[PDB]
């Protein structure tokens, strides 16, 4: 079901002292075979481009002769005049390429199936041409770089210590170092000091509490489903270009709206308090990120048809909006008022509509049954009942029924600031996932 | 058209929302009976607004009513594309220096049409031989135009600011 | 250009026509071209209307002359520019003040 | 309304690039949605919005005897809709290849050459064509309305406007119901062609509407524009490539009436390149002509293919004029015989992209026996933009100066043979 | 400006900023930022600039604030590829007399 | 590269020229070769167009 599970898996070392980065590393790799996984041994360069045309046979399901596989490893694969910025866009955005047969027909090689990640076929291997390394390459291109260290390797200088032909390591995307005693991993950014320990991550468990060992770390983020949606579920390749990695809590609250979507669509349930539930990132969180992911990842999956992330006004409709074309491609605004804005709801493709509360409620005083009524939709409010109680809350009880009732929120009922509503239990239902 | 969602710093977090809307004119009493009071003075919290323009988050209600004094100054054309006319201007005022030298081109649609209508019927040139009638180049003749004088394209026509 | 375009219906299409002595400025970008409005005139789509606030010395005829008494500043059109400080601001020599008698 | 989709199409489809780019993408989901539509109304002939896949050989041969295009099961636009907004983009590549399987009998495809694409990336090419078969999808066509929307687009800003080339379809008829019409010489678009069908829709086609043409594209969308109104299968087909160099059919016919516009002074390397002295369509002649012009290779052409009742209507830029010896001699081939019958000036512009007037040349194997011009330069109505239009019943005037040889001052009349040879061979 | 190119080097020297369309007063900003008082720069604008208004007549001021800009020289219609108009030559140095030139 | 028709092979240019096109060592200054470097369309249409 899930990806970070409540219980919390045991920690066992693999020693065969770690002090050596050759001993360990081959239980960890016998631990991935027992999750599942396959070691081979292509300790080359040309044979590992051939394992690509080996996977691809399994993948697209097609079958290449060598001149087309010349082609498409020349004009597509290994473009020789192309660095790691575009490289990583074709990981995150242009993971499928056209292609013309001898037979003139078009088909659309992919290189992840993104709808089906048990399709994908993963392999892991190991050192060779330096240092001693592992590396997960799934699907032909190797993706994940692990490097063990020494007791003497501090965390700080797990960066600070250390840090064409071959072109074809250009796809590594992750940087997931350890040591020993600590495991930190970040995206495709090297600055020195200020990407250091404390803007990489530990590993946490359920709610809040870091992970120190290896192979608990890998019973927990080297699993099939785990790792896949890491590398796409949760991955924001930003147009900066810069990519990010969501906070583990972040994913787990994320999975915990997701799947609250899947039990609560499949029990074909709408519009209870309990059917909602509620958020207490106050901070740490970018909720707008993580709004932002939670929101796409809705639009994509498919049980419903809109999603209103609404917010109140004073200057954040157009601040995330402006967060959000950083998140480049598509975000409806609700500029400027309810006019076209029923045009708005009228349209799809661009699915995420984000207005003010007070738009709605000037949508929501008249206007008589919109024709998205009795649609699947999901609310995606912020700033949770403990800061909205009023004409939204009672007409959206009185209107509106199928809705999906949730929201982020630095508002629930506290004891310090709470002037600015009702109550959240009995109207939200109860309290979902909470950080420090 | 022209209505604010005004209330309250009472409960700085949207708390004590209250009041919809307000056209204009707009007072403080009638805003003040629509809310009732905050146990003291500090409303007309700025939130959201169907204004033709921008506006800012504390505008006293007075300035509010000035400002669409002067677009009820305005003619409703104008009224209509204010949107487009303040990006080259900074304020009304402003605008209402030189809200007398604004050229108007309903009858105008591209810069192309701008072109013959300065040429062929202003008679800018006079004589259109029908060996030279088609060869007048309306394309470099409004690239000219673009580049010297100030041209917004609009949805009613084309507003040329001449000084 | 010429004063004269032929003519058209003057009902209801409020040209102006009335004070049988103004004058004008054409061109826009040329400013050189003057005529005074003889009779009764239209309003078409370049004339910029040039009459007195004081009927009382002014005798535009005198000042459709004195246009022309400088052709070497006023009478000028060479470039896409407007000119109104230039015909606006000053200045003119006058027989003031033996105004207006 | 007709004005009404035609504005649909002036703004919405237009997006998000220069309309020569996209006009392939646009006119191909229209043609798409043709054949679905008529391939629906077509199976009805119990309730087929939506199909079933139980395609039966021994039925689905009908169509490839009938209209020689089984779309599919249920691969139609409306089929489609459904599946709209998904992926992804070749599903109609597929759908291009299989209905263009088809080899039984006279392919006449290869044919839906258009997507291919730029586009930049895969969800962008996917975003784009939902758009389009979208704003396709969202049109109101009701059902014969729709090839007049193919003639709004391609009336686009950038071609031989409608009433000139009524002119030349009332200069190429008069007192004929007769097997076969028509051929055409460098067809260019069968816009010209189209009024051929309204003059045939009356009592019945008569053979194939027979075009050749340079451009592929052009080609194409010729093909398709001919295909859009309602006309058969069988007979109405163009030719890839020139004619100067290889026409064909040659043997197929001699025909009975042709129309035309040649291009503008484009260029031909075959004086004697080949031995085109000793063809069949230039040794009459006795000169071949210069690299300057074409014009005159297509005329020897026309009147090669042409019977009693053949006449010619070809039109002209004015460089026949006299232009010297050669052209003297064309001229006098022409005025050998009564070949040439009547030539008409027009004025200019009333031309897309051009300035100058242009003539019209007919031409038959039939005495008069002598040239009777019947030539103005106003009117010519001149009033809407530019030269725009010679109105109806104002092209009836001039087909009733056509009809029996007048001579009408302040307008052109007949002239002695004697007389033009006395000139030397003007107009 | 939306980014924090409002409080730049050089548009916070300038006071109001460079509007939608005639940012071409933006580069002779620019060119001031890459500056010293010996050596001199040569710029061209074509002649939209008498000082256009109060929207630039501070731009303008602040030019002449001190003499920031140095020197000016017209030019001929054509003398160009079509334009066929002039432009205005403005040569920057801080190198002052000080004396306005209109040395044109 | 310029001399006959009928030969193998087609491309040759737009991509690999790689040794003076990417040439990082040292000095590179990179999008330094977008002209003709290797593809290519036909077998010597194209190679004897270069030839030609």
């Amino acid at each position: 079901n899930f990806i970070v599970l409540d219980k919390y898996i045991k920690a066992e070392p693999t020693g065969d002292s770690y002090q050596s980065e050759s001993d360990l590393e081959r239980e960890l790799i016998q631990d991935l075979r027992n999750q599942g996984y396959e070691f081979i041994s292509v300790k080359s360069q040309s044979a590992m481009l051939a394992n690509v045309r080996e996977q691809l046979q399994n993948l697209n399901g097609v079958v290449f002769n060598d001149s087309e596989w010349r082609r498409f490893t020349e004009q597509y694969l290994d473009n020789p005049s192309d660095g790691i910025l575009d490289k990583t866009r074709k990981i995150h955005i242009d993971y499928i390429c056209d292609f013309i047969f001898d037979d003139e027909r078009l088909e659309n090689i992919y290189l992840i199936d993104k709808k089906n990640l048990m399709r994908n076929k993963v392999q892991i291997i190991q050192q060779f041409e330096n240092r001693y390394d592992v590396t997960i390459l799934v699907n032909g291109l190797p993706l994940v770089q692990i490097e063990l260290k020494k007791r003497g390797v501090a965390i700080r200088e797990a960066f600070n210590q250390i840090h064409s032909e071959n072109s074809l390591f250009k796809y590594l995307q992750l940087f997931v170092i350890s040591n020993g005693t600590d495991t930190r991993y970040f995206a495709n950014t090297t600055k020195r000091d200020k990407n250091s320990f404390d803007f990489t991550m530990n590993w946490a468990k359920s709610d809040n509490t870091l992970i120190k060992d290896l192979k608990d770390f890998t019973a927990t983020c080297f699993q099939k489903h785990t790792l896949l949606n890491v590398l796409v579920n949760y991955s924001v390749f930003d147009s900066s270009q810069t990519l990010l990695v969501m906070r583990p809590y972040q994913i787990a609250a994320t999975e915990r709206i997701l799947w609250k979507i899947k039990s609560s669509f499949t029990a074909k349930n709408w519009s209870k308090p309990e059917s909602g539930g509620y958020i207490w990132h106050t901070t740490g969180s970018g909720k707008t990120l993580t709004s932002f992911k939670a929101a796409r990842l809705a639009t994509e999956l498919d049980f419903i048809d809109k999603v209103f992330f609404v917010v109140d006004r004073k200057d954040l409709d157009y601040q995330t909006m402006k967060e959000y074309q950083r998140f480049s491609p598509d975000s409806v605004n609700g500029s400027e008022n309810t006019a076209g804005l029923k045009r708005n709801l009228d349209k799809d493709d661009n699915k995420i509509i984000v207005t003010t509360i007070q738009k709605l409620n000037n949508l929501m005083k008249a206007e008589s049954d919109l024709p998205v009524y009795n649609q699947q939709v999901v609310f995606i409010f912020d700033e949770c009942h403990r800061s909205q109680f009023g004409e939204a809350q009672k007409n959206l009880k009185k209107k509106f029924k199928r809705y999906y009732q949730f929201g982020f929120t630095g508002t629930p009922i506290f004891p310090e600031n709470a002037l600015g509503s009702e109550t959240t239990a009995s109207v939200f239902g109860r309290e979902l996932h909470s950080y420090v | 058209d022209m209505q604010v969602y005004i209330a309250n710093l009472g409960k700085y977090n949207e708390g004590e929302l209250v009041g919809a809307w307000f056209t204009f004119p707009i007072d403080f009493e009638e805003v003040k009976e629509k809310i009732g009071l905050n146990d003291e003075y500090e409303e007309y919290a700025i939130h959201d607004y169907e204004l033709p323009f921008t506006v800012d988050e504390y505008t006293s209600i007075g300035e509010l009513n000035r400002l669409w004094e002067m677009v009820s100054e305005l003619p409703e054309e104008l009224q209509s594309e204010l949107s487009a006319l303040l990006t080259h201007f900074s304020s009304i005022e402003e605008l209402s220096e030189h809200q007398e030298d604004i050229i108007i081109h309903s009858d105008c649609d591209d810069m192309y049409d701008v072109a013959r209508y300065y040429i062929e019927e202003t008679g800018a040139l006079g004589e259109v031989p029908a060996s030279l009638q088609n060869y007048i180049d309306y394309q470099a003749y409004g690239r000219d135009l673009d580049l010297s004088g100030t041209f917004i394209s609009t949805n009613h026509g084309i507003f040329e600011i001449v000084y | 250009g010429k004063t004269f375009i032929l003519g058209y219906t003057n009902e209801t299409h409020g040209i102006y026509q009335a004070s049988k002595a103004p004058v004008i400025i054409f061109d826009d970008f040329t400013t050189a071209n003057k005529w005074v409005d003889f009779d009764f005139k239209a309003k078409s789509s370049a004339m910029k209307m040039v009459t007195s606030c004081d009927d009382n010395k002014t005798l535009l005829k005198y000042v459709y002359y004195w246009l022309n008494t400088l052709p070497s500043e006023f009478a000028e059109g060479d470039h896409k520019r407007q000119w109104i400080s230039n015909y606006s601001q000053k200045k003119i020599p006058i027989p003031c003040p033996d105004n207006p008698e | 309304e007709l004005h009404r989709q035609i504005w649909q199409i002036a703004n919405d489809v237009r997006g998000s690039v220069d309309g020569w780019d996209f006009k392939q993408y646009v006119l191909g989901a229209l043609f798409y949605r043709f054949i679905s539509e008529n391939f629906s109304s077509y199976i009805e002939a119990t309730d087929d919005i939506k199909d079933d896949a139980i395609k039966t050989k021994g039925y689905f041969i009908y169509p490839s005897q009938l209209f020689c295009n089984v779309a599919a099961k249920a691969n139609t636009n409306d089929r489609l809709n459904a599946d709209l907004n998904s992926i992804f983009v070749a599903i109609e590549s597929s759908a291009y290849g299989y209905p263009s399987e088809a080899d039984i009998k006279g392919l006449f495809a290869d044919f839906d050459t258009t997507s291919n694409r730029l586009g930049n990336t895969v969800k962008d090419k996917n975003a784009r064509l939902a758009a389009v078969l979208k704003g396709v999808e969202g049109l109101k066509l009701g059902i014969d309305l729709f090839g007049d929307a193919y003639e709004f687009l391609i009336s686009n800003y950038a071609f031989t406007p409608q009433h000139v080339s009524k002119l030349i379809a009332q200069l190429a008829m008069h007192g004929q119901t007769h097997v076969n019409k028509i051929y055409d010489p460098a067809a260019g678009s069968g816009s010209l062609l189209l009024q051929a069908k309204k003059q045939f829709d009356n009592h019945i086609i008569e053979e194939g509407f027979f075009g050749q043409e340079i451009n592929h594209t052009t080609y194409n969308l010729a093909r398709m524009n001919m295909f859009l109104h309602n006309i058969n299968y069988d007979k109405f087909d163009i030719k890839l490539g020139n004619t100067l160099t290889e026409p064909h059919f040659r043997d197929e016919k001699p025909f009975d009436a042709i129309v035309s516009n040649p291009p503008y002074s484009v260029k031909w390397i075959g004086s004697d390149d080949p031995t085109l002295i000793n063809d069949e369509r230039f040794a009459p002649a006795g000169v071949l002509a210069p690299k300057s012009k074409a014009d005159f290779a297509f005329v020897l052409h026309a009147l090669n293919y042409l019977s009693a009742k053949g006449r010619a209507a070809i039109v002209c830029f004015p460089g026949i004029f006299y232009r010297g010896g050669a052209e003297q001699k064309i001229r006098q081939y022409l005025v050998d015989n009564n070949y040439v019958e009547t030539v008409i000036s027009l004025a200019p512009n009333l031309f897309f992209g051009t300035t100058i007037a242009v003539n019209i040349l007919v031409l038959s194997k039939h005495k008069t026996d002598t040239n009777v011009q019947f030539i103005d330069a106003s009117e010519l109505f001149k009033k809407e933009t530019n030269n725009n239009i010679l109105t109806d019943a104002h092209i009836e005037q001039i087909m009733q100066v056509f009809a029996s040889k007048e001579d009408v001052a302040h307008l052109a009349k007949s002239v002695a043979f004697e007389t033009v040879v006395a000139n030397d061979y003007n107009l």
